[PDB]
């Protein structure tokens, strides 16, 4: 009634198949970040393996694989970066929650992928009111990270920062995006150091805005 | 000349126009494509001793 490596069985079977869809592929990998299996590389290599493999794609499957990917902190370039043409082929059907879900995962892995990025960008700064502000800060985080020095959504980020109060993670996730981009504008520095004062959930992102305002050099908050 | 009323066309000139090719066997098709199939077998089975599955699609471990 409460069994982990009897379900670890389950999803190692459900995957190990021959025509596994992209909806299991999805559901196996949140289900197994969800139970926090670090410890089984190959388990994650089958799904990855079947998520290279998977050719039918919708928004909610690719998003959700896309977020337990980046959140059980796996790494292979190969089937995260063939995951993008997934992408810019459903980018206008996706919601701006799932935009950012996608954009931030396929930054954080390093998919040099420009056309992504730059519908991506466009589609943000088109729509500004749609995005709540972590939409805003994972796509700048996505954007930073993907190896284009994106300025307009950059100072849209700043002028939503500055209009908007927000997150303590948003805002640190916001502070290591233009820490990468190499920005330092003050004006949206301070707003965002402004927002850690609330009481942080996490510690990571504590420490990314330390990182963040050590590679920008303003001073210890 | 009783012998030019004989048939002309020999027993033997019969024989190599009536048996003229060797004929195919039944089980020839059987053995012949088994043993192609056992290679079929072999390399793309997944319970095949040196099947090519690990070869061509490598893992990710």
């Amino acid at each position: 009634e409460n069994d982990v490596p009897a379900i670890l069985k389950e999803i190692d079977s459900l995957v190990s198949r021959e025509a596994v869809s992209a909806k299991e592929v999805s559901d196996a990998a949140v289900a197994l970040t969800y139970l926090q299996v670090k410890a089984n590389r190959r388990l994650w290599g089958k799904v990855l393996e079947k998520a290279g493999a998977a050719q039918d794609y919708d928004a909610a499957s690719l998003t959700n694989l896309l977020w337990a990917i980046n959140t059980g902190g796996v790494e292979h370039f190969k089937t995260v970066a063939e995951l993008a043409g997934p992408a810019v082929s459903l980018l206008p059907s996706l919601s701006p929650v799932q935009l950012s879900i996608v954009v931030e995962a396929l930054g954080g892995a390093g998919v040099k992928n420009y056309e992504l990025y730059n519908k991506a960008s466009a589609v943000v700064v088109s729509k500004i009111g749609e995005f709540k502000p972590a939409e805003i800060a994972r796509v700048l985080y996505g954007v930073a990270f993907g190896g284009v020095n994106d300025v307009a959504l950059a100072k849209a980020a700043g002028k939503v920062f500055a209009s908007t109060e927000v997150d303590s993670r948003t805002a640190a996730q916001a502070l290591y995006a233009l820490a990468k981009l190499g920005r330092a504008d003050k004006a949206t520095v301070d707003a965002l150091l402004k927002s850690f004062k609330k009481g942080t959930e996490s510690a990571s992102d504590a420490a990314a805005a330390s990182f963040a305002l050590g590679s920008l050099s303003f001073k210890a908050e | 000349d009783r012998v030019l009323s004989l048939p002309a066309v020999s027993k033997n000139q019969v024989l190599e126009n009536v048996f003229h090719t060797a004929p195919k066997a039944p089980v020839e098709h059987l053995e012949k494509m088994v043993s192609a199939n056992s290679k079929v077998y072999d390399a793309l089975n997944l319970q095949s001793k040196r099947v090519l599955i690990w070869q061509v699609k490598p893992a990710l471990f």
